[PDB]
């Protein structure tokens, strides 16, 4: 009975979807933009969550794969004959310059790490080492920003890890289409420290654990059994 | 066979006196200690840097007494935040106030005696990082309804309905668990019937060697009962119970002016 | 160059595959590791600790404290029981919720020996025994304490000691019985039953409280991770 | 041939990728490289060289040598303030433009000791002393050199040396700062202070001039790099 | 602390672009030219050139990848079927037989190298070494072209690489298609000599080193702090 | 594991007296003597080639004194170009015309002395491939506005607008870069108040071994005051600043008719 | 299989390329190489051969 | 020329001049023969320099006089352990500076008078 | 231009409460006046700073010192 399921290495590594990015080839509303970008967080889908937060301090290391699918908009005429889409992904670090608009020249980088990825291949992986100032990654701070205890209470504040820019290479198509690309977060090589009580209330919000009350466990009809 | 030079491109690896400066406690009957995680609070190590560390010992480890709190039947839970419950707390403040970072293990040491006529059971756990959700959801609480300067916060059996304070249900935790899991976390139960008394000796726990000691609460100190304290109403009535917290060796660098704006 | 000859399973994505991957960042200086204490190794080692089990679930009990607080009393006749739940963990809705079946409830199987630690938290001048039995599944649930003394018990007199230990055997005829239990797998019952009594002297509150506490042993074992069937989002957390 | 099997993250261009590939002039002779003086084997050697620091950029001086000049003169209550700047190496706008930031504004971390050299440029008959405290981040900033005495100084006569050195230490929660500053990591605050005056005998004129210098100690390292926040086009330079 | 991304080679060492290439299928207008030509210059783009330019003397090798995407042009209909477009580049030594026009036999040629590219394959990339007349790359020449010192100052005269030459083999498609061609370069075993300053001024030209005035740096209220 | 052939297919590495021929100067009080990039000016070795190098030791490598600046108030600083400020002087303009190549290093002795009533800093920085902007853009400059037969091009404290030279802004260094960054190029401090001068020897800086010696200068020398020169008005006014340059180690070759058409 | 990765680069025709190839005539037998008089191995041993030089090229 | 540290403080500027050590006798620990529980010894958090507020030199000047452990009454944490405890015990160097030019005159006496 | 004096403990008891007795006193007293030209510097000022050396204590209780 070797415990190989019940490790560390284990339980988080697995693939896990963090973000679904949606960009469109016409900006036909502001949402879709024309491009997409997503700061880095890994409290946006609940059950990488209450993965991590079971433990106070993580070191994971990570590797970082999309699924970029496309699909036609709804038109009166869909018949063309297009060349094949491709994407960019540009990761970039903290405090760097990011793309105000489209056909900016901030997509042309000299430092930011970007791939490229036409559509049909396979999916594109990246790897992302331990990026953090401190010596692990704090699921939960229990602190403010600012000396005086004010500003932001709450984990926000040590997660800083950086944006990914979504686009497409293509300048035009035919007739638009829209882009979905799902980002999937495997961990690696994870040590973990100081194990908490797994989460009850279901979450509310992103940058906090603000919660709802809920009783402990749903509840049966007597104390005892009663049968032959 | 690895492909790449980086590390992020691998793949998976699949009775008894306890003295402290001139401060001892009283009584204990050689029962239990509890230390940590397994871990004695020591002094820092000459890998983790970083000028000069500064190391009152025998002036600030020393058993410091906070105020005592009504353990009625309707009671709750309390709760504290140190480094914050130690803030006006003799020569260890002011060493707070001067210095840039600080680093410190503690020993608290929770007292709550009654008659053999007496029963009910404390929960005396330590929390690291212990995150407490808003009562009011979307809109931020001040600090000050999280800890006060070494004022008993205490907990409550409903849900809150503050605006600009922690929800504060108490089978909840305050943090969006199941109050019962709270025994992984570092903590002694407290039963009038064999007890008395709960003594918990807790290390430095962080990310970082060092922390500036008023941004960031480093652990708190839940003191919840899972059983009432239910007596004769012609016993003894006030039942009070006493927090007696000594810091064990504190270190600290940067030294500034007096803070902490 | 070297010829070669794409396989079935080619340019897919499994997403519990281990592959390596070219990095984004490279020679990145990653800042040393240090001494952080309670590092787990292991899910085990947190299943290996106790939590308090709400035994008393019976609404509305469960949105306050007293689903931890199980109620014992002096009786006018002997041998009646105090509390029973079937031994579903992950499954039965009185120990899902614990710390041992929140960690079984991210798996499809599980194996091993269960220990229950209870704890009287009454006066000091109270006493009294109890009767802590398992009966393994077969037919059906017992009915009485003269039903549940022939299989495996322990008399707790809580006199002498504040604390038991039973110790919930593995007596299964599989390897592993499923989290979401059915009636292939059952796994017994636990019951209480007062032995004597509760007999105390005057000027004593006539009712008191034991918790329960739900552990695991040594030879504790899952397998088949999948997903926890608690919580449910629709759209981003935002 | 060999049975191969295309794992995810094939066909793609990573831009930080590290992989061969054919050449397009085979064979060609490379011309030999010989001896060139100055030879550059990574950019912290550049941040090793001092550089002065306009701290005099209050508008309109940033347009002129003047941003580069402070100007000390005699007191008639001592204990003033001369010049002080929020150490944001990289983002505050005194020597983000120097040598030093100009090279940590590629990166987005920094770590390590930073060095300080003020020298004199007054009249060869002209004496005084100086404080040059460094006060840790805190709170907060001081206001007085009663204030700015209690961290770390250097009292600087420029009666006995033209030229003083202010080690700033690395005093940090963390193992690294980032260049765009924020609350979290905040690195303290530079000062400087008159200790006694500027005495000076007749026929000398009553306005002198500090420069002050910056550069990085051996214990300075960079991480994460990036693109760097000054230059910005639109479409390329023809 | 091992000071690994500071470096030459880390610094260097990732690929930016340095060219746009703009070429058609329909001769629409002039500027297409159904094939396009670039002189190999690393002025172009700031953020390459201010990597480039810290260093008077450089000894870099090299490698080029293209990301080539191709577009459909604005038309009334757009329902074709096309087989795959094919992209041709190919680099012309200094000195050599350059293409007049499109259909002329310089396109096969016998020595100058060249590289074929199917749509929907991935990027092709090939490396270039060390071209050069002397022993280093020149980025700064403070001199003139003729011994009388008049003609051209600056480094204009030592950058002497060759030129890139993109078309499409097939002949016809049935709707004009515009194609993109974005060069990337990669410096490689980089050898550095003399630091410059870092660039204070944004550039204006891509021949010289040409400037307006600007200031040293952004300028602040007082030169003194004031808070308790 | 190496696939290919070639290099270019690889993945990446991860009091005193100076006497030079029939000159001498003064005064040095053994203060500080800048060497270069590390590197002393010596003879080329037989690996660069390429028939004889011609190399007059002793009736070349002499002190050269050009002519005398006015350091006024308002003095913004000036430039010279070398091998082109020592065009006409003495043996070693006349070997620069009959041969085809050249190479040399120098000692650049800038000097200038004041009172001890006097204040103000110079920084001397020996700038190699010093490219100059233009003033007026699109618009290319004549060589005589870059640098004379000798003759100190000074700077200007605003912008110029000058169609054919180049923008002599001070701040700007003329170059496209902040002036307070040229310390990395090799250069010392003038201070009045304790040096009076600057003595820099330069090796020979270039990308080939040999270079033909009027159509790139090879570095440039700037002279830039940071404290401007401050003094009573009943002191003295006229402040001088010389330039005193000697080669060392010149080698020629390409003997041909006498140049430079 | 052996689980590979495609680098950029695959698929391409690079012109000056030194990559193998199936054979279209496998086990051909080859006519024997024999002594030919004046066997060159480099292009420089014919720039080493003088030629007289068109010096008095001024038309017709 | 010559730099004295104490914690993170130094003084400047000495020619290697003088330095006047009291009667003869270095300020040092208590021995063990004087008693008395646990002396506390915060070194480097208190020997530090601290500077006092500057005083006018005219020509009509006297002279001023300080008392020591007062005037270092509120200065940092030497004066919280003050407070906090009965009795102490505590050495010096005071570093009194003074500058003017070459045309300027005049002499002070600097002394420590003892009770 | 300055003057720096390392004083020890004197006294006749090896601790002592510092509050009401001070240990001793730093006199700065002029014996030659300054004199200078009307036309030079005027505010020579003049800066005192003391360091405490191998400090001890003992008797910790509440703050002080009434």
């Amino acid at each position: 009975h070797t415990r190989s399921e019940s490790s560390i290495e284990n339980f988080m590594g697995r693939a896990a979807c963090v973000y679904i990015a949606q960009y469109a080839t016409e900006k036909v509303n502001d949402e879709l933009d024309r491009y997409t970008n997503w700061e880095i967080t890994t409290r946006q889908v609940a059950q990488l969550r209450r993965k991590l937060e079971m433990f106070t301090y993580m070191r994971f290391d990570l590797e970082i794969t999309f699924v970029i699918t496309s699909s036609q908009r709804t038109s009166t005429t869909y018949a063309s004959d297009s060349p094949p889409l491709t994407h960019q992904v540009m990761y970039v670090p903290p405090g760097g310059p990011i793309p105000k608009s489209y056909e900016d020249f901030a997509w042309q980088t000299s430092t930011n790490p970007s791939v490229f990825w036409t559509e049909g291949n396979a999916p594109p992986r990246m790897s992302i080492p331990f990026m953090s100032v401190g010596n692990a990654y704090c699921n939960f701070y229990d602190g403010w920003s600012h000396f005086s205890q004010s500003g932001v209470y709450g984990y926000t504040t040590l997660n800083n890890m950086g944006h990914l820019y979504f686009r497409h290479v293509n300048k035009s198509t035919a007739y638009p289409v829209n882009s979905v690309a799902r980002v999937y977060f495997k961990p690696k090589h994870v040590k973990a420290w100081v194990p908490r009580a797994p989460r009850l209330c279901p979450y509310l919000k992103a940058r906090n654990v603000n919660f709802n009350v809920q009783g402990v466990t749903e509840s049966r009809n007597k104390i005892t059994l009663d049968r032959s | 066979i690895n492909y790449y030079k980086d590390s992020a491109s691998n793949s998976l690896n699949r009775v008894r006196s306890i003295t402290l400066g001139n401060s001892t406690i009283t009584t204990q009957e050689c029962a239990n200690v509890v230390v940590g995680y397994g871990v004695w609070p020591t002094y820092l190590s000459d890998h983790e840097a970083t000028d000069q560390p500064t190391q009152p010992d025998v002036a600030t480890c020393r058993f410091y007494t906070l105020e005592s709190v009504k353990w009625e039947s309707s009671s709750a839970g309390w709760w504290w935040k140190f480094p914050e419950a130690l803030s006006d707390m003799g020569l260890f403040g002011q060493n707070m106030q001067y210095h840039y970072l600080g680093r410190t293990g503690y020993t608290i040491h929770v007292q709550c005696n009654a008659s053999k006529f007496h029963q009910g059971c404390l929960l005396v756990v330590c929390v690291p990082e212990a995150e407490m959700g808003a009562a009011t959801t979307d809109h931020a609480f001040n600090h000050t309804k999280l800890s006060n300067i070494g004022q008993a916060m205490e907990f409550s059996a409903k849900k809150s309905t503050d605006q600009t304070g922690p929800q504060t249900a108490v089978h909840n935790a305050g943090m969006g668990v199941a109050v019962g899991n709270l025994t992984i976390f570092p903590h002694q139960w407290i039963n009038l019937r064999t007890n008395n008394s709960a003594t918990i000796v807790m290390p430095y726990i962080n990310s970082v060697p060092m922390d500036n000691m008023y941004r960031h609460y480093n652990f708190t100190l839940m003191v919840i009962p899972f059983a009432k304290l239910e007596h004769s109403p012609q016993a003894s009535t006030y039942v009070p119970i006493t927090v007696t917290v000594a810091p064990m060796c504190a270190e600290y660098n940067g030294l500034r002016l007096a803070g902490h704006q | 160059g070297l010829p070669t000859m794409n396989t079935p399973g080619s340019t897919q994505f499994l997403t519990s595959d281990d592959f390596q991957s070219p990095s984004a960042m490279p020679q990145f200086d990653v800042t040393p590791e240090i001494q952080i204490p309670g590092q787990v190794r292991n899910l085990m080692e947190i299943a290996e600790v106790d939590s308090v089990v709400p035994v008393n679930n019976t609404e509305g009990h469960v949105n306050s404290m007293e689903a931890y607080r199980i109620p014992v009393r002096p009786q006018t006749s002997s041998g009646e029981q105090v509390f029973g739940f079937q031994l579903q963990p992950g499954h039965d809705s009185v120990l899902k919720h614990t710390l041992l079946g929140e960690i079984l409830n991210y798996y499809a199987n599980w194996s091993g020996s269960m220990k229950l630690t209870f704890m009287y938290c009454g006066a000091a001048m109270a006493t009294g025994k109890f009767l802590i039995a398992y009966s393994p599944p077969g037919a059906g649930v017992p009915g009485s304490r003269r039903d549940a003394m022939l299989g495996t018990h322990v008399i707790w007199d809580v006199g002498l000691q504040s604390s038991c230990v039973l110790c919930v055997p593995w007596i299964s005829q599989t390897n592993y019985r499923y989290v979401t239990s059915d009636a292939y797998t059952d796994a017994g019952y636990i019951t209480c039953w007062y032995q004597t009594s509760i007999v105390t002297p005057p000027d004593i509150p006539t009712t008191s409280t034991i918790l329960c506490f739900v552990s695991a042993c040594n030879d504790f074992s899952v397998r088949l991770l999948r997903d926890t069937p608690f919580i449910t989002q629709q759209a981003l957390f935002q």
